[PDB]
């Protein structure tokens, strides 16, 4: 299975997904194709899992001896999975040999132009091409959903009336379903006998020249019954051959009603959504025919009719995952459907439009960022302004008492082209969490280059707080992609401090000189992460004072507050 | 009975000096000390040169006499406050001539008028004369008139905290805007004299009329951001500024005024300390009355405690800086190329940001270490 | 080629893509696969074109003797192409043999939550995935080209700095870019020499032991070169073994010169498109390398270097078409990048908004809607209330003089439940077309049932102008299903009629007993016919009477206008 | 000097009726006939026995003489005009506390204040009473009442047309609704003892204001179509009405009180037969007074030519329709289930609409016939 890793000093979740071969060759020659499949289909779960929450980090030991991915690649099964999953891959994956172990270092879920709020790995609702079933994709399934959502149902025609058409020999589907009707309702059938009809977007027809034809009729029927009851309904004829001269299978009496319960059984564990008023059932007929040759009986042939249908109907639940505190689980059908049909949620007031569209940056300096204000322009004192000190009345009081946190501060923020440093009583309260009494502060640096710090101050020479700061990186991480709205790689670091009786040293800890990340995840943005950071707050209902952009000149204008939304 | 007009129409001796008026920083206090400063004419003389200059007397057959009646009313009606006075409006009416008859470069010319010369042969650098029909410009230029007439002396936010009645008789909402609209046309028309509007159509002067209203409601900081904000989601996500479209051109004309209003600091260092030392004390003048009244005293407006470099500062970050951005973003500032483009608009307004952010500094740090 | 059918009685675009096999057994025994795969190519051009521009019909010969489609079907070519085009085939398309013809009922594509707003057969912008250069499908290529059109450009990373990271044995694809590179700079080598770095997303290697190795190159290269350019750019040998054993290609000198032309001219008919200020070209170098085994040279390989690009580039023209007049056309590079690109444009004002959310029709009645009132409540005396004659000073008119008119539209809605038949001096100049005089009105009548008709009457016993209204009906059609934004499929049926002085009869045409068509294109839906009136009136700045909703209470209540959007 | 009130405060005589107020179809004439009709207390009475109703009088500790002193003044205010006076702000006090205090099935209940009894156990019905506190209820029920205080007679149209002394003072931006709010403001705070809100906040005063003026200002038909369409794309793209997020709550009562004021056919034959005859005799006088000027007759305004049934049924299908359909999609109307679900009030507008094309038919047939 697949398994939280709770003992890895990442700031980000780490899955753990066993032994896995690797190199092109070598999952080529592997000489088990069950294992592989296996393995491969545990790395597409676990990489789904961590595009839907977050990111993450997938962890995999190499199963070969000899490995060296400068020379041997990955695969051929598994860059198919992860080129299936994702449009572009560069722009979400990243790998990485670390001695015994292959990292895979997976972006978040951003919201593009297709509407997508989730990956699935498959969506088992099933369409009814020309003549063959095939999967809806992730496009396809979106849209399928919404058009059934926005009628509160899906719309037919019924047969109120034909239209009056002209008189002229015509062939058409119509043709196909109609005499396939009249097979559908024959009461024996001649024992090689030629068919009229063949298969179309209403009729299929299939060999299974089995012995147990119980399993395969078992595993293969409810993608063809989902295929029909999403399109027009039709007809599925078991006992044809490839020439459509009848022969049916060779089954006796008292096998048939075993038979027959089994389908009942198979078509009634299909799931089922229903966007409708009333919540119907999968209508549907089976029945049996005989074959009769001269007078004997050769066989039987299985003539099996769905109805269409008012909603989805699934062939299996969606394989679509997530990690929710751990042990990654898949998403409930309801989950699934809500994520794909109902919209994303915002608001959007023109005051924090301008204040998120500040962010245009063309070809130009385009100054006054309205995010990046602060009022006491006078902090640690050999510098420029270039640190807003963002809360500008906790940081004062922190820094009046706490003598060696002025002088720490200056000495951190000392090779930092431009930044903005953002302290909290509790980063962890915040981001909606757990708090623990014995952090004096917290701290959150946001230069250019440098990757988001969280500065955790304490004064007890007894504790570590290595899960504290390690648990709140991660959520703000996790926070910024999916709330904040942040479309980059991201990794926030940590960092641990002792404030003792006039002790303003002993970092006890620096996550940088621990962990190594790919190339890419150590140039943020600054702006955007402003902006994401904002908008994580605002949604997290904990904006309160963090970005001061004063409010005396608005009072005295008469421009209201901007935020608190429920007025 | 009615305030007509003085006995001369145009004055002379007020020469070599509007001829100079093509430029951004223009030298008005000194016209002001020019023209007699104990009646008051300045508005009236620069709306009749700017009209002629306009050509807009023949392009619409309007009778100078009646047109400066109206002009020398309306003047006449500017209460004598620090700030919201007859200056400010004739610093506006320039602004908005300004914005709206000089190149811009990179435009797209298309019964319009322009400017006296304008030595438009190339075609590079367009005027907002060209793309913008005659009758909303003069519309354009009677609304930035006539847009703070009449002013109390006081915010928007005072006469509804103390609850005045002419806060009650607007409901709170655009009180000192409404005011200024109902009042400046009511005077206009009350005579028949006033009308220099007799030979427009009816749904001309329908057209007018709404036109102006809604100039000079734009110009209410209450909607500071909505308008700010329409401006950036018609730029910056759609094809732009179609011309052609009024509501287009509705939009550029109320941010042209918008920021014609507030261009204190966006003029040189002299200008923007003037009009700064006149509406901070217009500030203190309302605290004052305000004190008098048993009101907390607000910010900003303390005569005994002032914070005058943090109002400049803030004020020049948060309201003039931003549309100053967007009006540039979809390129309407007027500027020259460079052998990219020059705008000293942006530039003064630079300066001044980064002179305010000295005194900051400097005032911050000496109370810092005084205060130990 | 493909060529517009002028002489058949379809009111719609009818292409003819001429002699066309089908059916499944013989589409495979067919013993020409060049032939199939042009006869298939050809009907997927005409698919494209009709999807593209409004409706359409595609006519192909019965090449073989014997067909007959209800025991033949279609293929197995031709409906992978059609699912590959449309995500739901069934909502598209409809078969019909008549005789010696296969026709394909083509819907136009209208615009879903994907965001498209046109179907292209095959981008042609490749992009490089983890291993293999694989072309960007529909979805894909919008997100790229919306993606680098947001930043003016396509935004990089240029080597300001390399990361400040812990020291450790780590392994990336950096690491084989960086050995690629190394190699690249080589000066010679050693014939069977082990490479030290195998193919990543940066890095390709062909082996190509061809005689030729022109046309080879000049046909693979320029997919290789667009998946480059369009990610990070990266290195191209060829010459090597799939064992990475250096082998080189037997080659000789002034043959080497003759291969570099031919490299530098096969990248640069490439197309490219860029969203930024300046316009360069496609950065790359190539370079040949000896391969002297022992003091010999066993022939030479080819490196090759791309770099990566501002913007998109192409490896051919993208594979989209439309019938623009006659004789269907490919799309331009600049047409084609504008319909990905650009939005949709809609202003959709509160009025107009009102009167299209009229059309809700929740599980109740919902009575009051805007669009079919009428004043004149009182036309064709033998009837009830249930025929808006829409223009109400337009009909009056015609039915005063024109004595037979009357009658005759009498005659004609009385087998009509509900509908609304909206008069004009032409339709043809109301949607953009040439005018003839010679007729007197036309009519279009909207019910429940019974598709939309269009009456043309006139007054001259020389005539037919069979043209006139089979032209009026065609783009009617065209311009509801694209400007209007109906979404379902319609045809626009057609009547003539003469009136004589004191002759109200002679119908000289009557387009329904004429043409046939598949069962669902007759079932339309009356309201949102409606909506999509409108909206096309709007767009093609003709709605001027038609839709009444009398405005002397909105004079009074003093509500504005609601259209001429220059206001 | 200032209107107190009738020297008994609570009259007794109009019983037996007023018991009889929860219906859709209250017997308003009778009422007027029944309270002495020469002065005029049915907007007083009304508004106290529907405030003691809602136990609002306890909610709010107001005092019951100054709140009859303050409603005697506003009913004295309004105009002897033949529409738009007291008996119709009596009738929109009604329809809106109806509206607000009755079981809608299919509702959700969540310092909230429930009507007298509401039988309220059952999980079934809900009352806007409970997803609406009391101070907004409140504010909507005295917007309500003073709503169409001193009302000229005339509409919009007409005093921008004339252009008015009243138009001019507000700028032509919905001049009568703005005027009616002011009026009665300032009528409320010129007397110390009509001050009936003397136990309320600061901030919940403001706020008082505020949506009073919201509400008010909200019954201008020149923004049906913006208040129709903003309702139907908040409950049909959107998760519906959030009862906590307060600017739905808002739209929530601008709507009610939007129907409430236009409720004439939505109520019995006899009753909406009463206010078209009103209605129809007030556009009558402006006729009247608009031909003595030499203005075009407007149409629908000419006792010559009446065309009252084209009138009538013209704003049922075109403005009571659409606005009746859109707060029935949101499942507000109020209703009962039948063994599905019975709404009186659509009922009976369909009803009164088909009665008027009836009219329309008959009238139209028989002109086609007599003029040939
Ligand atoms: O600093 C300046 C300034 C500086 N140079 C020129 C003009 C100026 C105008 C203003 N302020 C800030 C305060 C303020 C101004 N206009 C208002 C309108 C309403 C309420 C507050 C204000
Ligand atoms: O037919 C009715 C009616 C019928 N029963 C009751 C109330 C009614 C109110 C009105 N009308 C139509 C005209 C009208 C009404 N309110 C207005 C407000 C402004 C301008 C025009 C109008
Ligand atoms: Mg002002
Ligand atoms: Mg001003
Ligand atoms: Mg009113
Ligand atoms: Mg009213
Ligand atoms: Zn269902
Ligand atoms: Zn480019």
């Amino acid at each position: 299975n697949i398994s939280v890793d709770l003992e890895t000093n990442y700031a980000e979740l780490v899955l753990d997904v066993g032994r896995v071969t690797l190199g092109e060759n070598s999952r080529k020659k592997m000489k088990d194709c069950k294992l592989r499949k296996k393995q491969n289909e545990s790395v597409s779960r676990a990489m789904c899992a961590l595009l839907n929450s977050g990111g993450g980090v997938i962890k995999a030991e190499i199963e070969n001896e000899d490995y060296s991915y400068t020379k041997d690649g990955i695969g051929l099964d598994l860059e198919n999975s992860f080129s299936n999953i994702l449009l572009f891959v560069p722009e979400y994956l990243d790998f990485m040999q670390n001695g015994n172990y292959f990292l895979i270092f997976v972006k978040s879920w951003s919201l593009n132009t297709s509407g997508l709020r989730i990956t699935t790995l498959s969506s088992n609702l099933y369409k009814r091409d020309i003549t063959s079933a095939k999967v809806m994709n992730a496009t396809a399934a979106l849209e399928f959903l919404k058009d059934m959502k926005k009628t509160r149902g899906r719309l037919y025609l019924r047969p109120e009336l034909l239209a009056k058409r002209p008189c002229v020999d015509i062939q058409e589907e119509n043709n196909m379903k109609a005499l396939a009707g009249v097979f559908f309702d024959r009461t024996e059938l001649d024992r090689k006998e030629k068919l009229t009809f063949t298969e179309s977007t209403h009729v299929e027809i299939k060999n299974f020249s089995t012995e147990r034809l119980l399993q395969r009729i078992k595993e293969i029927l409810p993608q063809y019954v989902s295929a029909f009851a999403n399109t027009d309904g039709g007809y599925l004829f078991i006992g044809l051959n490839e020439d459509k001269e009848i022969i049916g299978f060779k089954a006796e009496m008292s096998d048939l009603d075993d038979l027959e319960r089994e389908i009942e059984k198979s078509i009634r564990k299909m799931p089922v959504h229903h966007f409708c008023m009333e919540k119907k059932k999968i209508n549907y007929s089976c029945k049996f025919l005989g074959v009769y040759d001269k007078g004997s009986l050769c066989g039987y042939v299985c003539a099996l009719r769905v109805e269409r249908f008012c909603c989805a109907v699934f062939a299996k639940e969606p394989d679509s995952w997530h990690v929710k505190d751990n042990r990654v689980m898949q998403l409930t059908r309801k989950e699934w459907i809500q994520f794909m049909v109902e919209a994303e949620p915002k608001f959007s007031s023109a005051y924090e439009e301008v204040i998120s569209q500040i962010n245009t940056s063309l070809p130009a300096p385009h100054s006054w960022p309205l995010l990046e204000w602060q009022r006491q322009r006078h902090h640690c004192p050999g510098l420029s302004g270039r640190i807003t000190y963002t809360p500008e009345n906790l940081c004062r009081k922190l820094f009046l008492q706490h003598e060696g946190l002025k002088q720490l501060i200056c000495e951190e923020m000392s090779s930092v082209r431009k930044g903005s440093l953002i302290f909290s009583r509790s980063w962890s309260v915040d981001l909606g969490l757990q708090e623990n009494h014995k952090v004096l502060c917290d701290a959150l640096l946001i230069s250019q280059d440098s990757p988001p710090v969280l500065y955790t101050f304490h004064m007890v020479q007894d504790e570590e707080f290595k899960g504290y700061s390690t648990q709140t990186a991660l959520t703000l991480k996790q926070k910024l992609a999916k709330i904040g709205g942040y479309t980059k790689k991201v990794c926030v670091m940590t960092k641990i401090f002792y404030l003792s009786p006039e002790g303003m040293t002993s970092c006890q800890y620096d996550l940088r000189s621990q962990v190594i990340y790919p190339e890419s995840y150590y140039f943020t943005r600054r702006k955007y992460l402003l902006k994401a950071l904002f908008k994580a707050l605002k949604r997290l209902k904990s904006l309160r004072d963090q970005f001061s952009f004063a409010e005396n000149l608005y009072q005295i204008i008469g421009i209201d507050c901007f935020q608190k939304n429920d007025k | 009975k009615p305030i007509l007009a003085p006995e001369p129409l145009v004055m002379d001796n007020l020469d070599s000096i509007m001829e100079q008026l093509n430029t951004w920083n223009f030298p008005i206090f000194d016209l002001v000390e020019n023209i007699g400063r104990k009646c008051g004419r300045i508005l009236s003389q620069v709306s009749y040169r700017l009209f002629e200059d306009m050509g807009l007397f023949e392009a619409f057959k309007i009778p100078i006499r009646e047109f400066m009646n109206y002009f020398h009313a309306l003047e006449i009606g500017y209460r004598d406050i620090p700030y919201h006075n007859r200056i400010h409006a004739t610093d506006v009416l320039h602004a908005v001539w300004y914005l709206t008859t000089q190149p811009i470069p990179g435009l797209s010319t298309v019964g319009y008028v322009f400017s006296k010369t304008y030595n438009v042969t190339d075609d590079k650098y367009g005027c907002l004369s060209g793309n913008i029909p005659a009758l909303e410009l003069m519309a354009l230029y009677v609304a930035a008139a006539m847009h703070d007439y009449d002013h109390p002396g006081r915010t928007n936010a005072f006469l509804v905290a103390t609850s005045a009645p002419q806060a009650v008789l607007y409901n709170d909402r655009s009180v000192l805007e409404n005011h200024h609209a109902a009042a400046a046309w009511n005077l206009f028309m009350s005579r028949p004299e006033y009308n220099f509007l007799i030979n427009l159509d009816h749904v001309e002067f329908k057209h007018f009329r709404f036109l102006v209203i809604e100039a000079i409601l734009a110009t209410d900081l209450k909607k500071h951001f909505d308008f700010v904000a329409k401006f950036n989601g018609k730029v910056n996500d759609d094809v732009g500024i179609d011309w052609t479209n009024e509501n287009d051109r509705l939009l550029v004309c109320q941010m042209c005024i918008k920021l014609a209003d507030i261009n204190g600091p966006a003029k040189c260092k002299e200008l923007h300390l003037q009009w700064t030392d006149g509406i901070v004390n217009e500030f203190y003048e309302q605290g004052d009355e305000e004190a008098s009244l048993g009101l907390p005293i607000s910010p900003f407006m303390d005569r005994s405690a002032p914070q005058l470099a943090n109002l400049q500062e803030s004020f020049i970050s948060h309201i003039v800086g931003p549309l100053c951005n967007s009006y540039d973003s979809a390129g309407l500032m007027p500027g020259k190329w460079v052998e990219k483009i020059y705008c000293q608009i942006t530039q003064h307004l630079l300066q001044n940001h980064k002179m305010w952010k000295k005194v900051i500094e400097e005032e911050q740090r000496l109370a810092g270490i005084e205060n130990q």
